[PDB]
């Protein structure tokens, strides 16, 4: 069967309304392939410095009847530094209606995001682990294999549409996909990594020239922007005519003219003949002050985030460890069925 | 953002 999420389009994020608890407390949490723990913000918490945490729902633990303490410390820390801190328990969950008993959570009780996160990725990739290099608490079934295993889906799988840069809302499915909204056919690419949500990409094509890749790139609905190794990114840049900026003590980010050409696209070529092209609006990120950021990034990860997502249909399946892929088609119309 |  398939279960359909709307997805909120916040500018940096996508997020969706998901209830926890016996009495159903209304959360509205990042959709996140980049990780894969569900985390809540308490009605207690203590938002980090200049952070508006509790704005997006929050979730008090004493209110519901179902909630169970795991008596286990909760750290997690993202890409870009920002870290959540709390405890592990397991509440239901209720997604569109559909809801799921028992389900593993993280109460945080101190963050620097906005927001809580709903990671969706593999269970390999939970933040069960601290400093000392340790497991602290066991892996355990996240939200897609709670689904599975409780009969709401068929298969651990997930399309995911987050619809054109004008658009104010997406749609991920749960267990199925929607034929409307490609062209062409989904092109099933390998996972390239037990852990990560990785295919691999062969090459780029901008501004006409390619340039030869073949390493994974993450395909994370919760990173903003596109990321490259930097000395890839450096000859991307040269390319493009993106300045390397030193924003801080130890974070470097590129900037491009606001009026830069973007008339063209960037062509990102995969396995299997799979191809999905960007329109390079897309590279071209404005920050309100006359100053704009490139839409690719330095990092010694590779991450393909919204900006080239929003160009791709993607049916996620972590049972077959694989992510088909087929260049958008933004449209209304709807033909969904279960995966 | 950069989402782990």
């Amino acid at each position: 069967d398939s279960i359909s999420l709307s997805l909120i389009n916040e500018g940096p994020s996508y997020a969706s309304k998901v209830s926890v608890g016996s009495n159903k407390q209304q959360q509205t949490v990042i959709i996140d392939t980049g990780s894969s723990d569900f985390w809540v913000v308490d009605s207690n918490a203590q938002c980090g410095k200049g952070v508006d945490c509790k704005s997006s729902g929050t979730f008090t633990p004493s209110s519901s009847s179902s909630y169970k303490n795991l008596g286990a410390a909760f750290t997690i820390r993202y890409g870009d530094g920002s870290t959540s801190q709390g405890t592990w328990g397991k509440d239901t969950v209720t997604i569109n209606g559909v809801s799921i008993t028992g389900q593993q959570i993280a109460d945080v009780t101190q963050t620097s995001v906005d927001q809580g996160i709903l990671g969706i990725g593999y269970t390999s990739n939970e933040a069960v682990y601290d400093t000392s290099g340790r497991q602290t608490t066991p892996n355990y079934d996240n939200v897609p294999v709670t689904l599975k295993k409780q009969g709401k889906i068929r298969t651990n799988a997930y399309s995911l549409y987050l619809n054109s840069p004008s658009a104010e809302t997406g749609t991920i499915i749960f267990g199925g996909v929607d034929n409307a909204k490609y062209s062409g056919k989904l092109v099933a690419e390998q996972v390239t990594s037990s852990q990560a949500l990785t295919i691999s990409l062969a090459s780029v094509n901008l501004k006409g020239s390619s340039f030869s890749f073949g390493d994974g790139a993450l395909l994370d609905s919760g990173t903003t922007l596109t990321y490259f190794p930097s000395d890839f990114a450096a000859q991307l840049a040269d390319k493009a005519g993106a300045r390397l900026v030193q924003v801080a003590r130890d974070q470097y980010l590129y900037f491009i003219d606001c009026n830069t050409d973007t008339s063209g696209t960037t062509v990102f070529n995969f396995g299997n003949g799979a191809k999905i092209t960007v329109p390079n609006t897309e590279y071209v990120y404005q920050n309100g002050d006359g100053t704009c950021l490139w839409g690719i990034q330095p990092s010694d990860d590779t991450i393909l985030g919204d900006n080239f997502l929003r160009h791709a249909y993607l049916l996620y399946n972590l049972d077959a460890n694989t992510i088909s892929i087929a260049q958008v088609k933004y449209t209304t119309d709807s033909s969904i069925s279960a995966v | 953002v950069v989402f782990a």
